[PDB]
């Protein structure tokens, strides 16, 4: 929000867990203690489109994201062209 | 073994799939320290293909007891 | 173009990529290394070859030009590299910046993950009515 879908979980470990999703997610930002110690929910999200490929894999244990962003550029949908 | 480590625990959060149901546990945390210890485990799966999650004693309401 | 002909990533024709909206706005382009002359797969449906130069193909939009990886790393190579071209220069230094390979640690940059309160009992709906004085612009 403008890209606000929560995939968070609690492990935020990313080995045999989740990577998939065009650019958007440059994480591994180890918070001071969370097991395989890499955490949070995103990096700078003003770049790419609206997947839920975002979970599909590696837990969000609650929801999982999808489209919810509304304010929606174009670069933010393939088609501005 | 002497007190109780991981021998039967309900879940109470309301987000967690098997929430009110009580399945089995495992290597619950040792140290003073963090906030998401405890593995739990039960037969029934859930919305993901793999479901074996870690909740944490602020809560586990087990409740009686 | 030709009088300046600086190419690298072989192709021939195609009604696929780049068209009007990559001048009038933004541009997007990927670059890479490679060993010896090898025939690839392509975004936009087609398919060609390699060898070198910069190995610098230009691409319509950046979801398009990382898929060289989603297969173009099932075909050897550390190094593949896409930036952002404008119609004039910079800010948005795309695969530039710091480190690379989304899954390491130097800094933390953005992200956060929480909102105000965390995933916990937001059976709590939408709170205040949206009013210019209580920290809900984030
Ligand atoms: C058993 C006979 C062999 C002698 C070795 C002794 C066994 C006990 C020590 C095991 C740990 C050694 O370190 C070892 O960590 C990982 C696998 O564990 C590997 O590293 C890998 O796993 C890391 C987690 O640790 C990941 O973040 C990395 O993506 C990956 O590089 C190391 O490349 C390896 O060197
Ligand atoms: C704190 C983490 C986020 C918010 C709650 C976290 C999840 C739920 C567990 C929190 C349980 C504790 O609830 C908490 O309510 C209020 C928030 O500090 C505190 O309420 C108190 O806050 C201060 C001292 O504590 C005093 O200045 C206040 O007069 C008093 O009302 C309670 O003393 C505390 O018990
Ligand atoms: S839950 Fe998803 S991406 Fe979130 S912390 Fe794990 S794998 Fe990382
Ligand atoms: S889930 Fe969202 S942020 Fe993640 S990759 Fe898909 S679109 Fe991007």
């Amino acid at each position: 929000m403008s890209h606000s879908v929560k995939i968070y979980d609690t492990c935020i470990g990313c080995t045999q867990c989740v990577r998939a999703c065009p650019t958007d997610v440059l994480e591994m930002i180890p918070w001071g203690g969370c097991k395989a110690k890499q955490i949070a929910s995103a990096p700078r999200t003003e770049d790419c489109v609206g997947c839920k490929r975002c979970e599909s894999a590696c837990p969000t244990d609650f929801l999982s994201v999808r489209v919810y962003l509304w304010h929606e550029t174009t670069r933010s949908m393939g088609l501005a062209y | 073994i002497g007190p109780k480590r991981g021998s039967k625990v309900k879940i109470l959060r309301r987000e967690s799939y098997w929430f009110k149901n009580v399945g089995s546990v495992v290597a619950v945390d040792q140290d003073p320290k963090t906030r998401y210890p405890v593995v739990v485990r039960f037969a029934k799966v859930n919305y993901a293909n793999i479901s074996t999650n870690n909740y944490a004693l602020d809560e586990v309401e087990e409740v009686a007891a | 173009e030709l009088d300046p002909n600086t190419p690298s990533p072989i192709f021939a024709g195609s009604t696929g990529g780049l068209l009007r909206k990559a001048q009038v706005e933004e541009f997007y382009v990927i670059t890479w290394e490679s060993p010896k002359e090898q025939i690839f797969e392509m975004p936009t449906g087609g398919a060609a070859i390699m060898r070198e130069g910069p190995n610098l193909l230009k691409l319509a939009r950046k979801e398009q030009c990382l898929a060289l990886g989603t297969r173009l790393r099932s075909k050897y190579k550390i190094k593949y590299q896409f930036y952002r071209v404008f119609p004039s220069g910079e800010v948005q230094y795309l695969h530039p910046k710091d480190g690379v390979y989304p899954e390491k640690v130097n800094p933390g940059r953005q992200g956060v993950g929480l909102n105000m309160r965390s995933i916990g009992k937001n059976v709590s709906p939408i709170e205040v009515k949206f009013t210019g004085k209580q920290p809900y612009d984030l």
